[PDB]
């Protein structure tokens, strides 16, 4: 059954290169090619090119011309994609995709989990964890709602958990934002009950693996 | 040839068992050369539809892809729940291939105000010389939501963020956050702050506010 597996997430500098593979199984490889296309963070999708495993021959997208190196291992079945002078908005999930020869029209039928490449000049930091408490202005009849604010760290990703994944209901951990400075925030929140406040502790549980910061935040009424 | 592909509309709401129509326009003739994708969060696309109506292995038969000139349409004949995603249309005709800007088909259900919670900057990050402002807009629907942030009256622009949620599993309703960032002295040099939410759920919009010190 074609799948294609994609290698792991990448942090790289501006001007640096990145090779991201393509490991291909459950179809002939030689008789197939292969495109890549890219999806920048909340953005649509952009074709980088295309490679025929049979003769190797490439086309890519002229605005990465130059740039761009796709090759393929027909003895492994793997394809690879090379894209040097990084820039910032390079940062983007690359998607490797199985591409049928010889049809009238070309499309993209089996498609790769997806790479992250992230391009930044940042350094690798971890978070502040600060509570978004809650207080008679975060309750709304009878509810309450609480929270954690993780800021200024870098590369993604976060974990957030709530008292150590015992409380799943009525949370809502928000997709990360990338600030002016370079590094991330988000916030994770849950709404409870008001009159649990004093009665209950909650606890926001912070991992950020790369920097191997790990923060559990209790948040207390104020 | 740089081909623009456009989507209309770029989102609607839709229930299980709805006839469902996404259009996608090329700005130049491209035949028939013309294919469709899902994409739902977190995951590579999906072939539905290759050569504008040709059904791909596999996909079942209630999506159609059908051409009128630069025009392009997939039809989704009953809506079912593994249905709700994000829609592109993508040519083939020119190089660069190039895809439309996607139609995200979400869960229709009634309207539902957003519930409304402010947070002031902890103590904690007051002392590290910033001040981030947070503002809350819990399980509303439709997604469409205006956040302004008011200090002392004045309309802040430029130094907020916002995110918001994927559609909730139990309750099909969105939340969203916004920050509000400011420097510590100029966190100091106001008393009142407010975020006014604006959304069709409220008959007038909703601000929530505090004065920085209570």
């Amino acid at each position: 059954q074609v799948q294609l597996v994609q290698s792991g997430a990448e942090v790289k500098r501006p001007g640096a290169s990145v090779k991201v593979s393509c490991k291909a199984s459950g179809y002939t490889f030689i008789s197939y090619g292969i495109s890549w296309v890219r999806q920048a963070p909340g953005q649509g999708l952009e074709w980088m090119g295309w490679i025929s495993a049979y003769n190797g021959n490439t086309n890519y997208a002229q605005n990465l011309q130059g740039r761009v190196t796709m090759t393929t291992d027909t003895s492994t079945s793997t394809a690879y994609m090379e894209l040097r002078s990084l820039r910032s908005d390079d940062t983007a999930v690359y998607y490797c995709a199985r591409v049928i020869p010889g049809t009238a029209v070309d499309y993209f039928d089996y498609w790769g989990q997806g790479t992250l490449v992230t391009v930044s000049s940042a350094s690798t930091k971890g978070p502040s964890v600060f509570p978004l408490a809650p207080s008679s202005k975060s309750t709304s009849g009878g509810t309450a709602a609480l929270g954690c604010l993780v800021k200024d760290y870098f590369p993604e990703p976060v974990t957030v958990s709530w008292n150590s994944g015992a409380l799943t209901s009525g949370v809502h951990t928000f997709p990360a934002v990338l600030q002016s400075s370079g590094l991330y925030s988000l916030s994770s929140v849950v709404t409870v009950p008001s009159s649990s406040l004093g009665t209950q502790t909650y606890i926001c549980n912070v991992n950020h693996k790369p920097s191997n910061t790990k923060v559990d935040k209790r948040v207390e009424p104020k | 040839d740089d081909i623009v592909m456009t989507q209309s509309p770029s989102s609607l709401s839709a229930s299980v068992g709805d006839r469902v129509t996404i259009s996608c326009r090329a700005s130049q003739s491209i035949s028939s050369y013309l294919n469709w994708y899902q994409q739902k969060p977190g995951k590579a696309p999906k072939l539905l539809i290759y050569a504008a109506s040709s059904l791909q292995s596999g996909v079942p038969s209630r999506f159609s892809g059908s051409a009128s000139g630069t025009d392009f349409t997939l039809t989704i004949s009953s809506l079912q729940p593994e249905d709700f995603a994000t829609y592109y249309c993508q040519q083939s005709y020119s190089a660069p291939f190039t895809f439309g800007p996607g139609t995200k088909v979400d869960i229709e259900r009634t309207v539902a105000a957003p519930s409304v919670f402010i947070f002031p900057p902890s103590d904690e990050q007051l002392k590290s010389g910033t001040a981030s402002v947070v503002c809350l807009l819990n399980n509303f629907y439709p997604r469409e939501a205006k956040v302004q942030w008011k200090v002392d009256n004045a309309l802040q622009s430029g130094n907020s963020q916002e995110s918001v949620t994927e559609q909730d599993s139990k309750d099909s309703t969105y939340s969203l956050s916004s920050t509000l960032t400011l420097s510590k002295a100029d966190y100091e040099k106001h008393k009142v702050y407010a975020c006014e939410v604006t959304h069709q759920g409220l008959s007038s919009p909703v601000t929530k506010s505090f004065n920085r010190g209570e």
